[PDB]
RNA sequence: ACCAGGUUGAUUCUGCCUGACGUGGAUGCUAGUCUCAUAGAUUUAGCCAUGCAUGUGUAAGCGAAGCGAUUAGUGAAGCGGCGGAAGGCUCAGUAACGGGCGAGUAUUUAAUCUCUAGAACCGGACAACCUCAGGAAACAGAGGGGAAAACGGAGUAAGAGCAUGUGUUAGCAUGUGAUGAGAACAACAGUGCAGGAGAGUAAGAAGCCAUCCCAUCAGUUAGUAAGUAGGGUAAGGGCCUAUUUAGACGUAGACGGGUACGGGGGAUUAGGGUUUGAUUCCGGAGAGGGAGCCUGAGAGACGGCUACCAGGUCCAAGGACAGCAGCAGGCGCGAAAAUUACCGAAGCCUCCAAGAGGGCGGUAGUGAAGAGACGUGAAAACAAGUGUGUGUAAAAACCACAUGAGUAACUGGAGGUCAAGGCUGGUGCCAGCAUCCGCGGUAAUACCAGCUCCAGGAGUGUCUAUGAUGAUUGCUGCGAUUAAAAGGUCCGUAGUCGAAGAACAGUACUUGUUUGUAAUGUGGCUUAUCGAGAGCCGAAUAGAACGAGAAGAGUUCAGAG
RNA sequence: CGCUAGUCAAGAACGAAUCCGAUGAUCAAGGACGUAGGCUGGAGGAUCGAAGACGAUUAGAGACCGUAGUAGUUCCAGCAGUAAACGAUGCCUACGCUGUUGUGGUUAUGAGCACGGCAGAAGAGAAAUCUAGUAGGGCUUUGGGGAGAGUACGCGCGCAA
RNA sequence: UGAGUGCAGGGUUCUAGAUCUGAUACAAGUCGUAACAAGGCAGCUGUAGGAGAACCUGUAGCUGGAUCA
């Protein structure tokens, strides 16, 4: 049926391709994700930014290039993903940095997720018990609880994250 | 259809009214009256949105049953009465006065004025005719009619009206170097000064304009109202004086020019 | 009289054009009676309906051209 | 019922023929080729049985459910 | 009843067309009014938008204008002499626009006699008026407007129409 | 922007079958929590029990009975006024004024706006009231009063058309004239109604351009093509009729037949494409099938009337009534689709209204059609429960605090394609399995089971249409010596295609400026714990108006051949 | 299309300082020719020989072989419209390596132009081989896994086949 | 202006039918052996006769022939 809402995953063309199976298995294992759908969701997000960079570099006009480059780079800096010293009002560096985006990887999006941040900031003994503190309300940000492990943490929120003891 | 249309679906109503798509299926169908349906707004949208003084239909009723609201000097009692551009709105209790103008985006907006500006409006001249008993007449854009005005006023000019006497006060014509306001098109709500006019036969005349902060733009005469005797404007315009910026210009102005 | 008008239509898939034509029946007045004939080009103006098929009237014409009935030199030169 | 033709259908499972009586109602299904075509080694048969008396034949054969009676 | 729509009509190429609607009132027609000569009888018809139209069934008289001398008179109508569309409307004496009619000439005779040049300007009219012949043409539409009005035939118009009457 | 298995004793090719992946319906087995959408379209535009979906009164049109009164009052039966032509449902018919873009006439328009703008007398009835009183019912009679801003007449303003001057063209002058009216009331301090001229809204008719398959359908048409004159209409017109002229349309597909609600849009997609559109917006048509119609500003109306045909219902047998492609609901038909639920609240529409009405619309209930976010433990310490408050029209859910606690996985597979066992027991070309290739004749990693593994996971298998696979439909981009494939040879019309040199012109061609897109989609930003969601911004297709450039295309010339 | 003379029209190629100036390429519909065998009418009839009849050979031969024998095989006036009608390679127009051998004209005797054969090479192609090399030049015909099937129904031509 | 309904015809789509005649599948039935080797008369295309049946015979053609001589 045709109805509201987008679809956020793309199914792989070959269901039993051995190099894909092994490399996916590793990354789910290491990062403590629920199933293959969590991973595929991040992959589509990553692809979208790569497409924008491609389009910008090949555009003929200057007005669009100067306008939309800035927006793309600023956004990815705020998420804490693309960390480099982009200088504005300088055409060459904008081109240089756009080229550096083109080999961005899903690992970089994964490491901004709250489940990984909690463990990485040494507030939990494993990526597993980090998830188990996001459930059951033990994790709090700016004085308010966050129930969802997929919460992507912007650059500089790290000062305000906290854990509290269990209710028992 | 067997007869005249009564309803109006919310997705079909003018983009100038600026009403939220999701809340309900209908919108108010303006009553017949002074301006066209595409160039005016019903009064009940003004009181609930543009200038918030009611929040429910029971309150909208009460305000007009008590006879509070005055438009062009007459008290109004139809909630679906159309108001248009250059159209003084007032509440005599608390002595408030407003004109109706466009945002730079082309939406409608109310602008607060003094009791001086509240005394006059502007319209455009559409036809001249002589009537039974050899009486000369003249007519205007918003369905206005005038008896024994100055004969020299020509079709296409713009005239200033005294609201208390309902007579014409001043006249201005379409010439190089006069101030213009933009009613319809790509550049609604812009304000500028005439560079040059190119005359066409049996078809609209093309007018070329310079903006106050340098930009040239041209449009057809059918979308322009002339809003001053020569140099400078009659009516007081908005908090921002009708300058429109591209997203590109907004970026340059925010983060600085691209250096060599 | 019957007037033919001709034009080209673009077919997007094959990136090429086809020739098309339409027939229009027009009113010719007695003031043009001897002057307009087959092959000539004509200008017509629009009006309210004159009959079941007729809506245009001939208003003037451009005569199918001759540059010159070419010169013959005198035998004396 | 829908055409008043009489057709041949195949009965899939191990003991499947025992789950059907004369004058039972059955629902019938396609073999999965592009046109209606024979599949495997069965000559000239073009459909297969799916349900008997409103219940799944797979459940009947494997004794997970019983006849409506 | 009667219709003015082109529902039933063929295409210009000769082919038939199919019907896509039942009939609509906004293309209704009405039966002809056949105005006869006789004592006045006129009917009032309620028309679209609530307007009224006046339909003459019988008429006795008309206003008739003299164009050269600029006066108008009111006179009886005798009979139709000629009708351009159909020979039948003449023999049954039915009134329409462009019918040519015989009238009482005496009022016109009394007026035109005052001009001392009258005989010299139009001898054939003068002769007709002596012989008791007086001919006029109807300009109004009786079935629409509810009355008949016209002008007296003079000069070359007489010369033209009299050739249509003669056996 | 991608491949794999299958003709042979092996090999290299042509070629088709099958697998692997989106999406629309149907269905097996299994199912913890919360949020956003959507549901008798496909078959029968089949048939329908019941209840509801359209009515409205003020200080201010007329006011009967009753009640009551020092000649007051009341409180209203009917009449009048305004609406019932919108919205809701469906896709039968239509290859067409059905669809897109421009333009504003040859037209009519209750309400509403601006300017302007009204000295008028007389008479009956109809309904309700009162007295009889019919009929099985549905529905009606006699007789007698009496109102209007209801109705008909009188005068009187006004006044269509026709003719001539003068200003196209209003207007004015003059002659002639059919027709022929008109509302006030209340003071809580206002509300109405007659005439004009211009607007505003809505139709009717028109201009240009685009529109499906069959040649085993090649000729079609005679109101047909045109002219003159008249009738008719709100209005142009063969719209209709009389006499004259023979036209009009076709291989660049006429005419006939079959099929179809049309767009904005949807699905797939590197690009070029291929498929669909009953279905939130716009426009069209219908109300069992056909046809006629009164009233009105507006209907060829069906929750109006009238007749036939097909079907029904009640009767006292004489007659009456009725039409769910509105909302619930029932029966059928099918492989196929929810509650005879609440609603002085939100968005709007209707009236004579500081109020009344609305199944239009909103709120929940039901269902693994679709789309988000999360449970099923951690190493010290875990959903779903419950109670208060909130929330709403009233609710439930959601959220806040406080109490208990310790519950929570299945579907398809394991010989190759294709991820994962020559494990143990039965069966012996049987019973079965297998999209394809192939297994089983007593030593079956392939059947039937046990046990371990694999894949996706609140989900997974199957059937059926379609897009991709596919350069196996080829514009980009395939083939024709031998695999399928160059007409036995010429002539020839329509069709498609056509020198050098010197000049010329602007309709195609390309491009500027201006128009042309609500939703959807596209580039963004901001707020619901997050993410779909919601709100605001910017640019945009095809199509049209006016300019510009002249290479290619086009037209002409001859001290060129 | 193969004996010799005489006669009657038109065509191809070659040589060269002739004339006209875009008159042209390809082709649904429509028209003309088309070995052999066959058919309608006339002439004729040597040789050969379908059908038919015998003799042998064989299990059986109706066939192959031998004897005999008819329609046809020839000519004139027509109908018909098919072939492994094949170099199984459409028609115009291009760009393209060498050696050798022909046929007809012309020649500074060095060579050319038209129509051919042959042998290598380089490229090409699944190979065999090359009318197949290079290529978005123009126009027509035509194929889309085997079978059923070039069959059924309708239609057009023909005396029939 | 016209619903309905008489009587003849057409145009479409389905369906019945004694009997005849195609095709396809027939584990392996009966009679021969026509093709693939010079397949025991080299094969094949057109046309015309004949015949239980494959097929045989005359006439013109082709090599995809058993010969590039």
């Amino acid at each position: 049926v045709k109805s509201k809402g987008i679809k956020k995953i793309v199914v792989p063309h070959r269901p039993f391709e051995r190099e894909r199976l092994v490399s996916e298995m590793y990354i789910v294992g290491k990062y403590g994700l629920r199933n293959k759908r969590e991973l595929w969701t991040i992959q589509k997000m990553c692809d979208s930014f790569k497409l924008r960079a491609k389009d910008l570099l090949i555009t003929p006009d200057e007005k669009e290039f100067t306008l939309s480059s800035r927006r793309l780079l600023k956004k990815l800096a705020e998420w804490g993903v693309f960390m480099e010293d982009v200088d504005y009002n300088n055409k060459q560096s904008l081109t240089n940095n756009l080229e550096k985006l083109l080999d961005l990887a899903p690992t970089s999006f994964l490491e901004r997720r709250l489940q990984h941040r909690i463990f990485d900031l040494g507030l939990a003994s494993s990526v597993h018990q980090a998830r188990a503190f996001i459930h059951a309300r033990r994790v709090k940000i700016n004085g308010s609880v966050v129930n969802k492990p997929g919460y992507l943490v912007k650059d500089g929120e790290d000062g305000f994250i906290e854990v509290v003891e269990s209710k028992r | 259809v067997r007869g005249p249309r009564k309803h109006l679906k919310r997705l079909n109503a003018p983009k100038s009214w600026s009403l939220d798509k999701n809340g309900g299926v209908f919108a108010p169908r303006t009553s017949t009256g002074p301006h066209s349906m595409q160039e005016s707004i019903p009064l009940c949208l003004l009181l609930t949105r543009i200038l918030k003084v009611a929040s429910n239909n029971k309150e909208i009723k009460h305000i007009m049953k008590n006879r509070l609201i005055t438009v062009n000097g007459n008290i109004r009692t139809d909630s679906r009465y159309p108001v248009g551009i250059m159209d003084v709105l007032s509440i005599k209790k608390t002595n408030e006065h407003y004109r109706l103008l466009y945002n730079i985006a082309g939406k409608f907006v109310l602008h607060k004025i003094t009791e001086e500006e509240a005394q006059y409006r502007i319209a455009k001249v559409t036809n001249k005719k002589v009537v039974k008993g050899n009486i000369p007449h003249t007519y205007t854009s918003c369905g206005g009619s005038f008896k024994y005005a100055d004969p020299s006023i020509s079709i296409g000019d713009s005239v200033k009206i005294d609201i208390k006497t309902s007579k014409i006060v001043e006249n201005s014509s379409l010439e190089v170097g006069k101030v213009v306001y933009l009613i319809k098109g790509k550049n609604i709500g812009c304000l500028g000064v005439i560079t040059g006019i190119e005359k066409r036969e049996g078809t609209h005349d093309i007018v070329n304009i310079v903006d106050k902060v340098g930009r040239n733009f041209s449009t057809i005469f059918s979308n322009i109202l002339v809003v001053g005797a020569d140099d400078n404007p009659w009516v007081t315009f908005t908090k921002d004086e009708g300058i429109k910026y591209s997203e590109y210009e907004q970026s340059i102005k925010e983060y600085g020019p691209m250096n060599e | 009289i019957v007037v033919v008008k001709r034009y080209l239509h673009y077919v997007k898939k094959y990136k090429r054009y086809e020739r098309r034509y339409k027939n229009v029946s027009v009113h010719l007045s007695p003031c043009f009676k001897g002057l307009v004939n087959v092959g000539d080009t004509v200008i017509c103006g629009e009006t309210r309906p004159l009959s079941k098929t007729k809506r245009f009237v001939v208003v003037g014409f451009e005569k199918k051209e001759i540059k010159e009935k070419k010169l013959k030199m005198l035998s004396e030169i | 019922v829908r055409l008043n033709k009489k057709v041949i259908a195949y009965v899939p499972h191990d003991g499947g023929l025992n789950q059907i009586e004369i004058n039972d109602e059955v629902i019938v299904e396609g073999l999965g080729k592009k046109g209606c075509r024979s599949k495997g080694d069965i000559p000239g048969v073009r459909f297969r049985v799916c349900k008997v008396q409103k219940v799944s034949l797979k459940a009947l054969v494997t004794k997970k459910k019983e006849r409506p009676a | 009843g009667i219709s003015r729509s082109n529902r039933h009509k063929r295409k210009e190429t000769g082919g038939k067309k199919g019907l896509h609607e039942k009939k609509r009132k906004n293309n209704c027609g009405r039966p002809p009014s056949n105005t006869r000569i006789g004592e006045r009888r006129v009917k009032q018809v309620r028309v679209r938008g609530g307007n009224i139209k006046h339909r003459a069934l019988r008429l006795d008289t008309g206003n008739i204008a003299c164009k050269t001398h600029n006066f108008t008179l009111n006179t009886s109508i005798q009979n139709v002499m000629y009708h351009p569309s159909n020979n039948e409307f003449m023999r049954t004496n039915i009134l329409t626009k462009s019918a040519v009619v015989k009238i009482n000439g005496q009022p016109f005779k009394h007026e035109l006699e005052k001009d001392q040049q009258f005989e010299s300007k139009d001898p054939v009219l003068f002769d007709n008026l002596r012989k008791g012949n007086c001919y006029a043409i109807i300009t109004s539409r009786p079935g629409q407007v509810g009355m008949a009005d016209g002008y007296l035939l003079q000069g070359e118009e007489l010369k033209f129409y009299m050739e249509k009457f003669k056996k």
